[PDB]
C-alpha cells in the first residue's frame, strides 16, 4: 500500500544501476522513478537530464 | 584630310582595342571560385550530425 522509497526500498536496481546509452542514472523516489541523460554524444542541450515517473 | 577623319576613326580604334575590358578574369574567378563552393556543401551534414549526435 506504500510506494517504495526507492529502488532499494523496492529492492531493485538503484540509481547507478540499470543503465546504458543516454542513461547515466535510473532512480526511484517513493515510487517515483527517474533516469538521467548521458553527458556526451547527446544533444549538447539535454546533456545529463532527467524526468520522473510517478 | 578625311584621311585624318579616317585616321581618327583609326586612332579612336587605335586606343579602343586596349584596356577596355575590366575585371573579367576577376569575374570568371567568382564562378571558378564558386564552383569550389559547390562541393564541400554536403560535408556540412555529418559535420552537423557529428555536432548533432555529440
Amino acid at each position: 500500500g506504500e510506494w517504495p522509497g526507492d529502488n532499494s526500498s523496492a529492492g531493485v536496481a538503484t540509481s547507478a544501476d540499470i543503465k546504458g546509452k543516454y542513461v547515466q542514472s535510473v532512480t526511484v523516489a517513493n515510487g517515483v522513478i527517474t533516469a538521467q541523460m548521458a553527458s556526451s554524444n547527446v544533444n549538447n542541450e539535454i546533456k545529463s537530464k532527467k524526468l520522473s515517473l510517478w | 584630310f578625311t584621311l585624318i577623319e579616317l585616321m581618327i576613326v583609326i586612332a579612336i580604334v587605335g586606343i579602343l582595342a586596349a584596356v577596355a575590358l575590366p575585371a573579367y578574369q576577376d569575374y570568371t574567378a567568382r564562378a571558378q571560385v564558386s564552383e569550389a563552393i559547390l562541393l564541400a556543401e554536403g560535408q556540412k551534414s555529418a559535420v552537423t550530425e557529428y555536432y548533432l549526435n555529440h
